[PDB]
DNA sequence: TGTTGCTGC
DNA sequence: TTTTTAGCAGCAACA
């Protein structure tokens, strides 16, 4: 809605904003943000092996891990916690969403597709 | 303030190693008939 | 430290609902351990004791440095945290000197207790239809960044005690013993006792009935402008003699003098002191040969530093270390490596061993041998010449009995670095800049040499 | 009985 | 270090 509102072609009567639907699907842990933060605080008291090789420091704290490794350890403890408290590891939900397809936007992608289709 | 001289030497060494591999590739290509053609000057 | 003492009291009062069932799932503090840190002698232990007693807790003290049996202590800590004491009052555990526990047993037990209580609490909060920690723990350290404490820190509320509290305590003792002591004489007694609380109380009791070698080194570089230089000299002489450790004081002076400010004309002062230091080394060698009559002159050499380098500018204490013990252990390790190489040469090279002195091996042979192994074989386009050099290098590695070991201590299956055993690198490579350049070049050469050794095998 | 994993469509 | 997507069958374990 922002980039469409910033566009000088956005007048009363505009035809170039084609609205189309899609169905988003989440898979999430039943656990809430307070429970996530409780698991994060629990992991901050644990110690982790350094994926370091010829390096030396053999042990890291949680906050000394890469953010990707922190989230891998969080997801592991959240799978155990969610199974223990909610009797399921995942919830899945489907939400119908709407997005704006600009018709006035520079044609290079679609021209490649039309042109490629015609050459075939 | 204590390592600014050791990064320049390694890049010249890597560029020399890559030129030496490129020479070996030019020798192999020429053995296999792929002589490096340079076109005539045309004004 | 009144603000700090009120914070400690505030943290202990957060335990009151869980322990005493008084109204200000168990409403306990989020951090279950209190960690006190700061300099020695400022009253860390005394503050922990007074605030715990003031809060209605019975205090149980454990010195963590003396208890060399965490796994056994375990029973003591578990009894003190989870069993009812015969006393009407709930127990508070005070762990002193937790940074001195060389064996992580005590700290592992505390971490295991905390993790067990976190698991027990989460079961009480989220468990659909385990000993909970009901007692406060106070830990005291001198150093917060000690490696042993890294696992405990996340569970701790950290409180810094900065550098009066001793004066207040001694005044309270004087008032209870009905002693009318002027506050000036108590300060003079505190200064005499250097903040030793036991020594202070004994000196007070005696009145009622009627120098770290480092401190000496820093005093040897200080001149007081308000006192006679002769009186200062005799006071320092008596302090050096009473310490009996003239050697350590001198080694301290030797490490400090280059960093000290001294009016410099041409840095001759250092030349005069090299002759004394040489005189001390001769005297120290003679102490093992002759009955120790010469020990009386050992106290004079440190005092030459006071005469030559003592200045009013030197108001700050320079901290010091022991480079010599590390250099002696390194020299021993390097000598042992060299002795092992010399034995290997004696077993293989029948004649080489007759021409190789220990000094010639270290300064001539090993640096050239390492330069030959570290040479960039990637610059050699001629495969035959590369193969011939590699065959000669394999023969040299065999003559010196140098084994290529794959150090697989990487741990993550990527690049187990090849190392030479014995490590000639530790003896030859003095320059830290050359170490990094040589390590990268050697890794590719050693893999090629290992492949050739395996081909020959 | 349902979910979850994995392979392979 | 290079790397298209989602929907489904069905064997086997376990919540
Ligand atoms: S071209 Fe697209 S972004 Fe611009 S005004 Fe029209 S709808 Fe909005």
């Amino acid at each position: 809605e922002r980039d469409c509102a910033s566009c000088d072609f956005n007048r009363p009567g505009k035809t170039c904003a084609r609205k189309l639907k899609w169905a988003w699907r989440g898979e999430f842990f039943p656990s809430k943000m307070d429970e996530y933060n409780m698991i994060k605080r629990a992991l901050q008291n644990e110690t982790f092996p350094n994926k370091n090789k010829f390096s030396k420091k053999k042990v890291l704290t949680f906050d000394e891990l890469s953010y990707a490794d922190q989230v891998i350890h969080i997801k592991k403890r959240l799978t155990e916690y969610s199974r223990k408290v909610y009797h399921r590891v995942k919830v899945s939900e489907i939400v119908e969403r709407e997005a704006i397809v600009c018709q006035r936007e520079n044609p290079f992608y679609v021209d490649t597709v039309k042109s490629f289709r015609d050459r075939r | 303030a204590g390592n600014k001289y050791n990064t320049l030497s390694n890049n010249y060494a890597l560029s020399a190693q890559q030129l030496l591999n490129a020479s070996k590739i030019d020798d192999i290509d020429s053995m296999m008939g792929f002589e490096r053609y340079v076109p005539p000057q045309y004004n | 430290n009144e603000k700090t003492n009120r914070r400690m009291l505030g943290w202990l009062r957060q335990w009151t609902p869980a322990v005493f069932k008084e109204q200000l799932p168990l409403k306990r503090p989020p951090k279950k351990i209190l960690l006190l840190h700061g300099p020695p002698g400022i009253g860390k232990t005394s503050v922990a004791h007074v605030i715990a007693k003031q809060s209605g807790f019975s205090v149980s003290e454990i010195n963590a440095s003396d208890e060399r049996a965490g796994p056994m202590v375990k029973e003591k800590i578990y009894n003190l945290l989870f069993n009812h004491t015969f006393d009407t009052n709930p127990v508070c555990l005070v762990a002193d000197e937790i940074d001195g526990s060389i064996e992580s047993g005590f700290i592992r037990i505390l971490v295991d207790i905390m993790q067990s209580d976190i698991k027990a609490t989460n079961k009480l909060l989220y468990g659909q239809p385990s000993k909970l920690l009901t007692r406060p723990i106070i830990c005291i350290c001198n150093n917060l960044y000690a490696p042993s404490l890294e696992k405990l820190k996340p569970f701790c509320e950290i409180i810094a005690v900065k550098r009066t509290t001793l004066l207040e305590r001694l005044n309270l003792i004087c008032h209870k013993e009905n002693m009318n002591i002027p506050i000036k004489a108590i300060n003079d007694l505190i200064d005499l006792a250097q903040g030793d609380v036991r020594n202070c109380i004994n000196n007070l009791q005696f009145l009622a009935s009627n120098i770290s070698w480092f401190k000496i080194v820093n005093q040897l570089f200080r001149k007081d402008p308000h006192r006679d230089i002769k009186e200062q000299f005799y006071e320092l002489l008596n302090q050096v003699e009473l310490n009996g450790n003239s050697d350590r004081i001198l080694q301290g002076c030797f490490n400090i003098f280059p960093y000290v400010k001294y009016s410099d004309n041409g840095i001759r002062k250092p030349a005069n002191i090299s002759d004394w230091l040489f005189f001390h080394d001769l005297m120290y060698q003679s102490m093992y040969a002759h009955n120790g009559e010469l020990l009386r002159y050992s106290a004079l050499v440190p005092l030459v530093f006071f005469q030559t380098f003592g200045d009013i500018a030197n108001k700050d204490d320079i901290r010091m270390k022991n480079s010599e013990y590390e250099q002696r252990e390194l020299k021993r390790a390097n000598s042992d490596i060299v002795s092992l190489i010399m034995r290997h040469i004696s077993v293989q090279s029948p004649l080489m061993a007759s021409f190789t002195d220990r000094k010639s091996l270290i300064f001539e042979i090993l640096p050239y041998l390492d330069s030959m192994i570290s040479s960039d074989f990637n610059k050699i386009r001629n495969l035959k010449l590369k193969q011939a050099i590699m065959e000669e290098l394999v023969q040299l590695l065999k003559s010196f009995q140098l084994n290529l070991i794959q150090n697989r201590s990487e741990g993550f299956d990527v690049r187990g670095g090849l190392t030479i055993d014995p490590p000639i690198d530790e003896v030859v490579l003095l320059n830290p800049k050359h170490i990094n350049e040589v390590q990268h070049k050697r890794a590719n050469n050693l893999s090629s040499l290992l492949a050739k050794i395996e081909e020959n095998r």
